[PDB]
């Protein structure tokens, strides 16, 4: 079922070796999940803490999740509403992909942003002319909004 | 001329302006005025052609009410037409009607389309004679009983200039070989067929195929095709985009008498392949029976008659030679059901003939060609004695369908009990039917029908029971007048609600409500609403008819407890969605930027306005937004331009804004997006960044003279101004005075706490509140669409993308959905001849029917709905989705021990609407404040809401692990409170 | 036994899908290719023949589905 698919993959979260990354219902919603994402050791996010919103569609999962960054951040492929332009949350979807699955890829798309399919093309131009200006600014971003009161 | 688009919108998505033109200016005449020729007349008198004929001198008989809702007891014996002709005069005061008591061969050339009903094979070969030698076009059909025919011939020059109503194929190429072999870009499908013509643009290595000249299509591959070789030039091709042509069609009709003999046929069932050859004799018999009895059918039921019929039957499938034998007993049934005439019969054939007129009088959409032979025989009820003596008529107004059905089985249609989710277009035509049919008509019998919405122009064209004066008044309690007008038999059978089903209203229709419905009729413009009336008839048990519409397009899925599965069982496609990251930079595609321009209304003349509204209502509206919304400084930087930084004081000021917010829009983002991206730019991978979806942008330069920036400034002014209270103006000598003393501010391409102390404190503003902009796509002097198509255009100018008009800017930013009677009408009358399957109570599945239809194309198909699936709990078999556990309101712990006790399973998940409640993997600590708790309790806390006074059962979704650990699939639980 | 046979798959607008398949293929592989030559999700794949919708788990001979046989796909509508 749609909602007993959510709570497999919930109760499948917990049979998991222990993961960087954390998801789960807010206020015993199924289909209104929190999650976080580790800034990754390899990154200029290392240290911060990304909190996310995940809505199920009734039709899941047949239909992909509507996933939002929470927490600001300076990237490429994520703007100042929290939209992600990833892959595996539209036409790279099928039902057999979990949250686990688009988790991962957004913790990877952290450590390997992708410039020719910006959506924010200034953050994308500095990335790909002055690397190090764009480490600077996203660990700078991430020492003032990633690092939580 | 110019057509009311306001009366004509929704129709006007699906014909186009060019072909309602044609039909203004065609005269249609209609033979017979019995159920099937009013039908006919009131679609094509709502569609808009120029005006109606009518000729029937025939007097109404009490029979004739079974299916003519414009005919009443006090018209029996008056000629059909005479009293018919008001009651269509006043549906479209664009369409005239009229009567003619005599008709002659040259009288014929007055029409365009002539339509012919209730007559003898005779006298249409001596009419079609003429009409075909004379460009008139010609369409017969007749219902009789549960069968049906529908023959057209538009002359053996008839031409069609568009046989689909499908847009033309575009795409982009990648590169086009010298041999012709062309390839789309990484995984795209062109769509196309053989046989198809295309022609091309931007195509880079061959600048002749930009020529404009159409080339044949030989697909090879869903991502490639063949068009031939283009080695005289250029040696390869890339980077260019296709787009397929739609060439006229010239397509022939052979007369009525030149194809009795070998007719084409149309089939509506190719489950029943074999049934056309077999009706096109049996119409003709009963031609030929009426001959010989001056004009009367064979009667219901009767022996006598049939084995006459059958005889006829013989003769005429000998003389034309039939190499196949005849199935005596469907052959006989069309005799036994001669003159059955049903109203849900007239609803399908009128609908889909009504379409055919409107083909004839266009040349758009491919006709029916020629013979169209239908029946909706496992309609006929089994549960019921059906004999000459039940269906012999009783000189009542539902002769025509006892005929068919019986007296036994009228009762069971007069006692029941219904339901109609929604009074529109399908709402308003499905009323009719039950009107006709003597639904609710009985002691026990009733109808309630719900609908939230009011009536508005555009729906006048195709919800038939509502006047331009009843616009601004209730669709339901219209309807429900309506109908006690057709059939006074339900007056005060009728209770009409203003309710939109769903969540909120489930105090008025509870379990008391549904509990006394014999079924649930839906007749919705959302699939949200569907899903909702679904589970609530999954949970009562009760029956669902479902349907819907699409253009010329339809379909209907009936629900049988315990039978089928529901309508919620299955997958519809998502609705239309676009790439955030195409939208905000890489646009290629119109849509691409109505949607981006819809975005931009929203944000500058409504969510700035709720932010200063919010800010000047609630005490601590910057403390919360502080920490509520995902960006504080758009939320504050709105209030301080809103109502300082940018507030105007005349609409001068507006036409000011107007002007800044041109280049902010259509010019210096496009500067800093091509001074992040050169046009030079390439990828990680070397290949150029500026190619394929991604269209290397132009700034625009603003101009006056240029016409849709000219729009921009009118629009985006007077909606600034409608934010403000400001009155604004048209009068372009004022833009021209105010634009032409702008001081475009200096721009290049770059490479808090302040401004909320800064803000005038809320109680020294209060009194004082700014218009937030609703969107409104049928208002067409609100500003909102011309500022869309405006903006729309702008952006598409900069990504060089073909701008889209007012007119499908409106459908496209409107999410506009393409409607007209002729389709309504169509699924109304299959959903009725569904209904009846219910009442007879039938439990074999495969006598039910799902129907679907595309009328542009002439394609019909139907198939059995699909069974529920059944499982096993314990060696019990259960319905997966009917069955379900009825247990007492008992604590959690309690449930689970009932579980493990009797099912002899683990509870593992137990959930109340979206919320878990239970689950096997939560930390004793949690569980051990919940398990004393009884679900209500436990719910109302989760959910952190109290239940409702009303609230009767409580419905849990559970999850159970078999003994072995393994997971066992289990049906719903109903908790009752 | 079995044998090949081209079939013709006609949807709601008019398009007309052409395919070679073997009466074996089951209902499951035919909605796999149908995928690969339109995109179009196999659980929102609607295919009727001869007045019967197609279902998982079957064969197309279950169907009784012969050479130049017609079948169609399908959708339902959300308007009226
Ligand atoms: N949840 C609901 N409960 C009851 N009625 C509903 C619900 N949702 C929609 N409807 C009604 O269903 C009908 C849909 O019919 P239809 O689309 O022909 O009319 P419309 O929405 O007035 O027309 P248009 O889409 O052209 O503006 C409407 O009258 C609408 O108010
Ligand atoms: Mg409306
Ligand atoms: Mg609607």
């Amino acid at each position: 079922m749609a909602l007993k698919r959510i709570n497999r993959e919930l109760a499948d979260l917990g049979k998991d070796p222990p993961s960087s990354s954390s998801a789960g219902p807010v206020g015993d919603d199924l289909f209104h999940w929190q999650a976080t994402i580790m800034g990754p050791a390899d990154s200029p996010y290392a240290g911060g803490v990304f909190f996310l919103s995940i809505h199920f569609p009734t039709d899941y999962p047949f239909k992909p999740p509507k996933v939002n960054f929470t927490t600001r951040i300076y990237h490429p492929n994520i703007n100042s509403n929290g939209s992600i332009c990833l892959d595996i949350l539209r036409d790279q979807w099928s039902p057999a992909l979990t949250i686990s699955k688009v988790l991962l890829s957004i913790s990877s798309l952290l450590t390997d942003p992708n410039p020719d399919d910006p959506l924010v093309p200034e953050i994308a131009h500095v990335y790909k002319t002055d690397r190090s200006r764009y480490e600077l600014s996203a660990r700078e971003w991430t020492r003032k909004y990633a690092i939580h009161g | 001329n110019t057509i009311d688009e306001g009366l004509y919108s929704r129709q006007l998505y699906v014909l186009g302006h060019e072909a309602m033109k044609q039909m203004s200016q065609s005269n249609v005449l209609i033979i017979g005025c019995k159920g099937l020729g009013v039908e006919i007349a009131k679609n094509v008198c709502l569609a808009g052609v120029k005006s109606v004929t009518l000729y029937d001198p025939q007097p109404t008989r009490i029979e004739d009410l079974s299916s003519q809702y414009f005919l009443t007891e006090d018209d029996i014996g008056v000629p059909r037409a005479k009293v018919t002709v008001s009651k269509l005069a006043e549906l479209n005061q664009y369409v005239p009607v009229s009567v003619v008591d005599e008709l002659s061969t040259e009288y014929l050339k007055n029409f365009k389309c002539v339509v012919v009903t209730e007559t003898s094979l005779t006298k249409q070969l001596e009419i079609n004679d003429f009409t075909h030698k004379n460009h008139i076009a010609y369409i017969a059909a007749d219902s009789r009983g549960l069968f049906g025919s529908i023959f057209c011939d538009f002359g053996e020059n008839f031409i069609c200039t568009d046989t689909d109503g499908n847009e033309p194929l575009t795409g982009m190429i990648a590169s086009i070989t010298d041999d012709g072999v062309v390839t789309m870009l990484e995984e795209t499908r062109h769509g196309l067929e053989n046989g198809d013509f295309v022609k091309f643009t931007e195509v880079k290595g061959m600048p002749g195929l930009n020529d404009g000249t159409p080339r044949k299509v030989e697909v090879k591959g869903p991502y490639t095709f063949s068009i031939g070789s283009v080695k005289d030039l250029g040696s390869a091709g890339y980077n260019g985009v296709f787009t397929q042509v739609k060439v006229p069609t010239k397509i022939s009709f052979k007369s009525l008498r030149e194809s009795l003999k070998d007719p084409e046929y149309v089939y509506p069932d190719f489950g029943k392949m074999m049934r056309p050859p077999q009706y096109h004799i049996a119409f003709q018999a009963l031609s030929a029976f009426a001959d010989a009895h001056e004009g009367s059918l064979p009667r219901p039921r009767n022996d006598i008659d049939a084995a006459e019929f059958f005889e006829f039957c013989k003769k005429i499938a000998s003389t034309l030679q039939f190499d196949v034998e005849l199935d005596e007993k469907l052959i006989k049934e069309i005799s036994y059901q001669a003159r059955g005439d049903l109203v849900a019969m007239s609803a399908f054939l009128g609908g889909a003939v009504a379409q055919e007129v409107l083909k004839a009088t266009t040349s758009k959409f491919y006709p029916l060609k020629q013979y169209f032979y239908f029946d909706s025989l496992e309609s006929l009820p089994s549960s019921v004695t059906i004999s000459e003596e039940t269906c012999k008529p009783r000189g009542c107004r539902y002769d025509g369908q006892i005929a068919v059905f019986g007296s036994e089985f009228q009762e069971k249609i007069a006692s029941l009990s219904t339901f109609l989710v929604g009074a529109g277009a399908i709402g308003c035509e499905m009323l009719k039917n039950w009107a006709m049919m003597g639904v609710a008509t009985g002691e026990s019998g009733h109808i309630s029908v719900t609908d939230m919405d009011s009536i508005e122009k555009s729906n006048l064209n195709r919800q038939f029971l509502f006047r331009p004066r009843d616009v601004g008044k209730l669709k339901s309690e219209c309807a429900s007048t309506a109908v006690s007008i057709m059939n006074p038999s339900l007056t005060g059978k009728i209770t009409s609600y203003q309710e939109r089903v769903g969540p909120e209203s489930e105090g008025i229709f509870g379990d008391e409500f549904f509990e006394k419905l014999s079924l649930v009729t839906n007749a919705l413009d959302n699939v949200e609403a569907r899903m909702y009336v679904d589970r609530r008839c999954v949970f009562f048990e009760k029956p669902l008819l479902e349907s819907g519409t699409l253009g010329t397009k339809g379909n209907t899925q009936v629900v049988v407890p315990h039978l089928t599965e529901s309508y919620g069982s299955s997958q519809d496609p998502p609705e239309k969605s676009f790439p955030i990251c195409t939208l905000k930079n890489f646009p290629n595609r119109i849509e691409h930027t109505i949607a981006w321009a819809r975005d931009l209304f929203e944000g500058l003349f409504k969510q700035p306005i709720d932010n200063v509204n919010m800010y000047l209502s609630s005490p601590n509206f910057l403390e919360t937004s502080l920490k509520t919304s995902s960006n504080p400084r758009e939320v504050l930087e709105n209030i301080r331009d809103y109502l300082v930084t940018e507030k105007p004081l005349s609409f001068e000021e507006c036409i000011m804004w107007a002007r800044l917010q041109f280049d902010k829009f259509f010019n210096n983002n496009i500067q800093q997006l091509l001074f992040n991206f050169p046009k030079d730019s390439v990828t990680s991978t070397g290949q150029p960044f500026w190619s394929g979806p991604k269209r290397a942008p132009t700034p625009l330069s603003f101009d006056i003279h240029n016409r849709e920036h000219f729009d921009f400034i009118v629009a985006a002014a007077s909606l600034y101004a409608f934010n403000y209270g400001l009155k604004s103006e048209t009068d372009p000598a004022i833009y021209e005075r105010v634009l032409a003393g702008y001081n475009p501010p200096p721009f290049a391409p770059k490479s808090l706490k302040s401004i909320a102390d800064s803000l005038p404190p809320p109680s020294s503003l209060v009194g004082f509140r700014l218009t937030p902009a609703e969107f409104e796509k049928d208002d067409d002097s609100n500003h909102h669409i011309d500022f869309i198509t405006a903006a729309s255009n702008l952006r598409a100018m900069n990504y060089d993308i073909t701008p889209a008009d007012r007119f499908k800017t409106k459908f496209v930013a409107g999410k506009i959905v393409p409607a007209m009677c002729t389709s309504t009408a169509v699924v109304s009358g299959l959903v009725c001849l569904e209904l009846v399957k219910l009442v007879d109570g039938k439990k074999k599945i495969e006598e039910y029917k799902n129907g679907f239809f595309n009328l542009a194309i002439g394609l019909f198909t139907f198939s059995d709905p699909i069974a529920s699936p059944k499982m096993k709990v314990n060696g019990k078999e259960i319905d997966k989705i009917w069955d379900r556990y009825n247990l007492p309101d008992c604590t959690l712990q309690e449930l689970i021990d009932y579980f493990q006790k009797e099912e002899g399973l683990e509870v593992t998940m137990l959930s109340s609407g979206v919320s878990l409640l239970y689950a096997n993997f939560q930390p004793p600590k949690k569980l051990a404040e919940r398990l004393p708790l009884k679900i209500s309790e436990l719910v109302e806390q989760i959910t952190k809401k109290k239940l409702e006074p009303f609230r009767k059962h409580l419905v849990l979704e559970i999850c159970c692990d078999d003994a072995n650990g393994e997971d066992v699939e289990v049906p719903f639980i109903c908790i009752k409170l | 036994h079995h044998h090949h046979m081209q079939i013709f798959v006609r949807t709601l607008t008019g398009r007309t899908i052409t395919l070679e398949v073997e009466s074996s293929d089951t209902i499951d592989n035919v909605r796999a290719r149908i995928q690969d030559r339109e995109g179009i999700p196999p659980d929102q794949q609607r295919l009727i023949f001869a007045g019967r919708q197609l279902e998982d788990g079957r064969t197309l001979a279950d169907y009784n589905i012969q050479r130049e046989s017609t079948l169609h796909l399908v959708l339902r509508l959300r308007g009226g």
